[PDB]
């Protein structure tokens, strides 16, 4: 029985992290590139 | 996890000399009242009590340096907090087996409206996977959770 | 040994933690004199 702000809290928290780990992620799409 | 420094714990102490104006290792309302006079405040005598009163959590009659440490550190006296805190790990552990996995992370995020590839949450996991056990653990849960 | 400047703070501690329970006395005007 969660609040929805308590829920939005985690999400926030969550989608922040996510939003860097994307960045990460993204990041190393240069190496997804094997073609030569 | 998260613990005072030592500066910051000699400065409590120091504050807690503030209060403790003999030194006797003792805080009483009569100390208390002189700190509160010394600082230009006047403070009623119900008041005085009534402050020693709300945060005597050992009810022992007087103000420890525990008492004081949690007391300046301003921690909730909420301790109903700790079974919202399990809630939210009963609605991530869907499947209750202790434990969250990156197929139980996947559903928590598929359910936010978004499709992510197994490799985000992998990765996702694999950051938040302090003990590198491959699996979230309680404590690698509180940390994700108390990641700002 | 402390600085007059950590002193001053005390009275921002002690402001801080008396209005808490100023705001708690309070409460209990509201439970003598309420009106509607
Ligand atoms: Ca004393
Ligand atoms: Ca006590
Ligand atoms: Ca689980
Ligand atoms: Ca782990």
């Amino acid at each position: 029985a969660l609040s929805k702000d308590k829920e939005e809290e985690i999400r926030k928290i969550l989608r922040n992290n996510l939003q860097k780990t994307r960045q990460r992620l993204r990041s190393y799409n240069r190496h997804t590139l094997v073609a030569d | 996890a998260d613990q005072l420094t030592e500066e910051q714990i000699a400065e409590f102490k120091e504050a807690f000399s503030l209060f403790d104006k003999d030194g006797d290792g003792t805080i009483t309302t009569k100390e208390l009242g002189t700190v509160m006079r010394s600082l230009g405040q006047n403070p009623t005598e119900a008041e005085l009590q009534d402050m020693i009163n709300e945060v005597d959590a050992d009810g022992n009659g007087t103000i420890d340096f525990p008492e004081f440490l949690t007391m300046m550190a301003r921690k909730m006296k909420d301790t109903d907090s700790e079974e919202e805190i399990r809630e939210a790990f009963r609605v991530f552990d869907k499947d209750g087996n202790g434990y969250i996995s990156a197929a139980e992370l996947r559903h928590v995020m598929t359910n936010l409206g978004e499709k992510l590839t197994d490799e985000e949450v992998d990765e996702m996991i694999r950051e938040a996977d302090i003990d590198g056990d491959g699996q979230v653990n309680y404590e690698e849960f509180v940390q994700m959770m108390t990641a700002k």
